[PDB]
């Protein structure tokens, strides 16, 4: 299902997306 | 950037665009033969392209100079983003003149509530991409780090601040990383991570630059 809750991403291009769902 | 507007071209004398057949990150001189970007932007063949407005026309001012190497932090960490900061030597130092200028170091870290200018290449639109050929520039301030944890409960480090409007709507936004948080002529941060772009609540998150004055100083030292 879609990117957790609140995908902490980096502002790059592209960007990494590691998430902030702890 | 969203919600920016245009800078004008080469007011932002020292914001580079790290280019590798795309423009992908921002970056800010700091001096003649080094630049100072997101460690998260690292990546081999990196040309950083000064005096820029149009990043797709030639319209003279350029100056297309090759990383002669790229020092990402030691410490950097690619899950937390904390100590997201990286060094980027040029090959041979770039011309200064009125349009490609140094920004400096602060001495100190900013307080909340200071005014500081945002600018980038950086997708426009929060919902969507839609990516500018000149440069944007927002006003954004420091935001008080009780309200910046409070946001992004337990993923703020001291190396880290909020930079920003809480109402959403003014944002750094991808293709913005990299890039400069300038607050009364001195470099207070780099443009790092946030949750999206210009949404309510979900502020821009920096690299303090204060924090790492010192490690600038002697990295490039020995280098
Ligand atoms: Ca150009």
């Amino acid at each position: 299902e879609p990117c957790c809750d609140s995908c902490r991403c980096t502002k790059s291009i592209p960007p990494q997306c590691h998430c902030a769902n702890i | 950037i969203v919600g920016g507007y245009t800078c004008g071209a080469n007011t932002v004398p020292y914001q580079v665009s790290l280019n590798s057949g795309y423009h992908f990150c921002g970056g800010s001189l700091i001096n003649s033969q080094w630049v100072v970007s997101a460690a998260h932007c690292y990546k081999s063949g990196i040309q950083v392209r000064l005096g820029e407005d149009n990043i797709n026309v030639v319209e003279g001012n350029e100056q297309f100079i090759s990383a002669s190497k790229s020092i990402v932090h030691p410490s950097y960490n690619s899950n937390t983003l904390n100590n997201d900061i990286m060094l980027i030597k040029l090959k041979s130092a770039a011309s200064l003149n009125s349009r490609v200028a140094s920004i400096s170091l602060p001495t100190s870290c900013a307080s909340a509530g200071t005014q500081c200018l945002i600018s980038g290449w950086g997708n426009t639109k929060s919902s969507g991409t839609s990516y500018p050929d000149v440069l944007k520039c927002l006003k954004a301030p420091i935001l008080s780090d009780s309200s910046c944890k409070s946001a992004y409960p337990g993923q703020i480090t001291s190396n880290m601040f909020c930079a920003g409007y809480l109402e959403g709507g003014k944002d750094s936004c991808q293709g913005d990383s990299g890039g400069p948080v300038v607050c009364s002529g001195k470099l207070q941060g780099i443009v790092s991570w946030g949750s999206g772009c210009a949404q309510k609540n979900k502020p821009g998150v920096y690299t303090k630059v204060c924090n790492y004055v010192s490690w600038i100083k002697q990295t490039i030292a020995s280098n």
